[PDB]
RNA sequence: CCGGGCACUCUAACGGGACUGCCCGCGAAAGCGGGAGGAAGGAGGGGACGACGUCUGGUCAGCAUGGCCCUUACGGCCUGGGCGACACACGUGCUACAAUGCCCACUACAAAGCGAUGCCACCCGGCAACGGGGAGCUAAUCGCAAAAAGGUGGGCCCAGUUCGGAUUGGGGUCUGCAACCCGACCCCAUGAAGCCGGAAUCGCUAGUAAUCGCGGAUCAGCCAUGCCGCGGUGAAUACG
């Protein structure tokens, strides 16, 4: 019927709904292409789908906020493998070694004091 | 339809002294929807270590207030029985509408 | 903190304009906070005495 | 073609073109060609006789331009000059008028820099 | 890497070609951490490629990069009171890394006028045998082997 | 591209004084702490001694010198 | 560039407003 | 947006979870190499945290304090000036020198913060700074607010230019008793040096460097390009 999933991404959230179909997919109302699309990683983002083959089987409606669009489109990466999980879970040995249902635990670093950012430390002379 | 909204410092008082008002109303009153947590405003102060010079000592603090909700549905008059004054709290702040 | 200067608290400024804060402890005029009315350094000693209600060492 | 004194535009759009007028930055050509009429894309060597004559009769007296410019601001500076003023001493020593330090920088009103013992 | 051995990071395979080379290429294109137009240069390139040359763009690319690897290089070495150029081996990550390198600047020096333009002519004129980034590789293995006497300081 | 506002500024110590001299005459000098104060066509054809933080400079006031600070014509500063 | 005042980016670098950048 | 509902996102309290626990190999052991399962392994990432002591290190000018010294002035009030001087020299930075770019128009995604003599939606006047009017907000409920780089469309066509905005002339807005010395901001005109920098020299090993914006403290205003934070995009290389 409906398979859901999560899946985040540098400070950015996806709500991942799988809904059996033509396989048309939805983001914040808008079309995939019409949110993507004049951004060449996008198509990364339905990745676990061609690993399972999915594609055209399911439709997904998706709600996405947080971080920028890069985050947004891994989130989405995982949310799709998650709910793909929950609907077949024979499908976690076949996801797994891509690694698609790992979070990607990089976030900003903290800007820390005497420093420029974070790391980038002032310039000196001596002389 | 009372309008609570419980601040302080502690968030082991706040947390603890508002389930002291949904008990008191769960007995004398209605469901009692009970405490929203509401974000917390985290006040930044930033200083230098030393007296004198050396810029690039720092050791910031801060200062943060906690929020909590309550807001109990059908405003009984059975339940200010148990309510008004009854509490242990010392450092919480309470506010009130209807 | 010269003597003569903690003058500073005034009724009569004069003008609004003259009026400066300074620490109410030490009677610094520099690196005032607003909030606690202190300066930087009676600011972190007393936060360090625990003097400073909710005042915590921060880290994130 | 020659507009507004001695200088003559040529080959880009007339706006940018325009922009070659002394007196004249991006606004004042947006506005020439704009209560002219004229389309700002076209080049100059597209221009009618009759818009060049129109553009001409507009810019030539409305604001003023090219070296009746340069003399009126010859004289302000001139005239601070001569009144003993502040600003006449910075300009009398060429240094900055606006209130900027001269300890360091100030260099592009003091010219190159000429070194001495230290 | 005074310790450990410095594993080398592994790049996700292109969108496009699924190779991680083209990814690797796309990386040293980059600038200011913008992918996004590093990725229109080099596709733009690719389609440039073609109705140019009626082959794969693939081909062309990986060939290229293959015609600017070089084989040998020259480093310093100080040696009992001064500094020998010391002709030896390139490992094949250096021999990809320069080779990559050298693509992109000789593209970048190219009279051009935009970007995709000119690493597509570039990287045909490197896959025939011409261009910027082969006189590099041929620069380099020229140094070498010109120092050839110095090969037994190799180490 | 200098501006103050609506309401020119002038200190009121000497305005009155200036005026209070045209009134009954010219007479002679003046002595003026306030070097914030704009100047005004009243003021022409008389002599202000202006503070540079020192000393009391004669400056003579002309009918172009209307508008402009009495303390650009009183420089404070000493160079070479 | 950033530097400059007539620009839409030179304001939003100064962080004013203007003809050059309007408040809509 | 209304009814409606805590499933999801989030919010903020408690709690679970990872310990070389399991498999193979080496080892006397501690442990090392690899693999499985897992969101995460071998210190998962980042903070707070800095031993006995060293530099007769820094600060009596934040405060405290021994000694010494001045007490119609070495104390005190005020107006004005100065800390902003400029032949020069150095440090740290900002903006650039452009087409992987600049400009205009439209359009999309964030986090952390601040807000009552405050933030100021929206309407009108103004090219604009801003002014007048005025709703909401003790603020997850209103405002600052626009995020920018990004995407789409169009212009520029390699030139000191539609690059770069210093310098200077003029006209204004705001704060403030008061912008000459010596404020910031808007508009018109001006349109400098600068074509990637000698010897020398600096930072950074992963969401780091690079790059793009956003907030705050102090403060009427501001010389903030500084500092302290926040997120967006996101590399190269490490033989040794
Ligand atoms: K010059
Ligand atoms: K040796
Ligand atoms: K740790
Ligand atoms: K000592
Ligand atoms: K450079
Ligand atoms: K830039
Ligand atoms: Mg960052
Ligand atoms: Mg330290
Ligand atoms: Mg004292
Ligand atoms: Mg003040
Ligand atoms: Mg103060
Ligand atoms: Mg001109
Ligand atoms: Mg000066
Ligand atoms: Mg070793
Ligand atoms: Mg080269
Ligand atoms: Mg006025
Ligand atoms: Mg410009
Ligand atoms: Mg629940
Ligand atoms: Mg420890
Ligand atoms: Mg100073
Ligand atoms: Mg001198
Ligand atoms: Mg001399
Ligand atoms: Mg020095
Ligand atoms: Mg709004
Ligand atoms: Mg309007
Ligand atoms: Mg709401
Ligand atoms: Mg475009
Ligand atoms: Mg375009
Ligand atoms: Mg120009
Ligand atoms: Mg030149
Ligand atoms: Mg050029
Ligand atoms: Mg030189
Ligand atoms: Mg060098
Ligand atoms: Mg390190
Ligand atoms: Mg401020
Ligand atoms: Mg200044
Ligand atoms: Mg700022
Ligand atoms: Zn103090």
């Amino acid at each position: 019927e409906q398979y859901y999933g999560t899946g985040r991404r540098k400070e950015a959230v996806a709500r991942v709904f799988l809904r059996p179909g033509n396989g048309k997919v939805t983001v914040n109302g808008q079309d995939f292409n019409e949110y993507f699309q004049g951004l060449v990683r996008a198509v990364a983002a339905l990745e676990p789908l061609r690993a399972v083959d999915a594609l055209g089987h399911f439709d997904a409606y998706i709600t996405v906020r947080g971080g920028g669009k890069s985050g947004q489109i891994d989130a989405i990466k995982l949310g799709i493998a998650r709910a793909l999980v929950q609907y077949n879970p024979d499908y976690r040995a076949k996801l797994k070694p891509l690694g698609f249902l790992t979070r990607d635990a990089r976030v900003v670093e903290r800007k820390k004091y005497g420093k420029h950012k974070a790391r980038r430390a002032p310039q000196y002379s001596k002389r | 339809k009372i309008r609570i909204k419980l601040r302080g410092f502690d968030h082991k008082t706040l947390d603890a002294s508002a389930q002291k008002i949904v008990e008191a109303a769960r007995r004398s009153g209605a469901q009692v929807s009970g405490p929203i947590p509401l974000p917390t405003r985290v006040r930044r102060f930033t200083v230098i270590r030393g007296p004198f010079k050396h810029k690039d000592s720092r050791e910031h603090f801060e200062l943060r207030t906690h929020n909590r909700l309550v807001d109990i549905i059908n405003p009984n008059r059975k339940t200010i029985e148990q309510l008004m004054t009854l509490d242990l709290p010392t450092g919480v702040e309470i506010e009130i509408k209807t | 903190a010269r003597k003569a200067l903690i003058e500073k608290a005034k009724r009569t400024p004069k003008f609004k304009v003259r009026a400066y804060t300074r620490c109410v402890r030490c009677g610094r005029a520099r690196s005032v906070y607003r909030f606690f009315g202190l300066c930087r350094i009676c600011l972190r000693e007393l936060a360090h005495k625990g003097q400073l209600p909710g005042v915590r060492k921060a880290s994130w | 073609a020659r507009i507004a004194g001695v200088e003559i535009p040529r080959n880009k759009r007339v706006d940018v073109a325009l922009t070659y007028i002394y007196g004249i930055g991006k606004a004042r050509a947006k506005e020439a060609l704009e209560k002219t009429g004229i389309n700002p894309a076209t080049r100059v060597k597209d221009l009618t006789e009759a818009e060049v004559v129109r553009l001409r009769e507009y810019v030539e007296n409305t604001w003023k331009l090219e070296g009746e410019l340069r003399a009126e601001v010859a004289a302000n500076i001139k005239r601070l000059m001569d009144i003993g003023c502040y600003r006449g001493l910075r300009h009398r020593r060429g240094l900055p008028v606006r209130g900027q330090r001269t300890r360091t920088n100030a260099r592009t009103r003091k010219g190159p820099r000429k070194t001495v013992a230290g | 890497a005074r310790r450990r051995r410095a594993e080398v990071r592994q790049l996700q395979p292109d969108l496009v070609y699924g190779d991680v080379l083209v990814t690797a290429f796309i990386n040293k294109i980059m600038r200011d951490g913008k992918k996004n137009l590093a990725a229109r240069i080099f596709y733009d390139a690719c389609k440039i490629i073609q109705e140019k040359t009626g082959q794969e763009p693939l081909k062309v690319f990986k060939q290229a990069v293959e015609n600017v690897k070089p084989r040998m290089e020259v480093r310093s070495r100080r040696v009992g009171g001064a500094n020998y150029q010391v002709p030896m081996e390139v490992s094949p990550r250096r021999q990809q890394s320069l080779a990559l390198r050298w693509l992109v600047q000789a593209a970048n020096q190219r009279p051009e006028r935009r970007a995709a333009v000119r690493i597509a002519h570039e990287l045909m004129d490197a896959a025939e045998g011409k261009g910027g980034a082969v006189k590099k590789k041929e620069d380099v293995e020229r140094m070498a082997e010109a120092n050839r006497a110095y090969a037994h300081y190799r180490w | 591209p200098r501006s103050l506002k609506k309401g020119v500024f002038v200190d009121d110590h000497l305005l009155e004084k200036v005026l209070e001299l045209n009134a009954k005459g010219e007479k002679r000098l003046i002595k003026t702490w306030s070097r914030r104060s704009t100047i005004v066509p009243e003021m022409v054809g008389h002599t202000i001694a202006v503070y540079n933080g020192k000393q009391h400079v004669p400056v003579y006031i002309t009918e172009n010198m209307v508008g402009h600070k009495l303390g650009e014509f009183a420089p404070t500063r000493t160079y070479r | 560039g950033k530097g400059d005042r007539r620009t839409r980016r030179g304001k939003i670098w100064r962080g004013t407003y203007g003809k050059y950048r309007p408040r809509k």
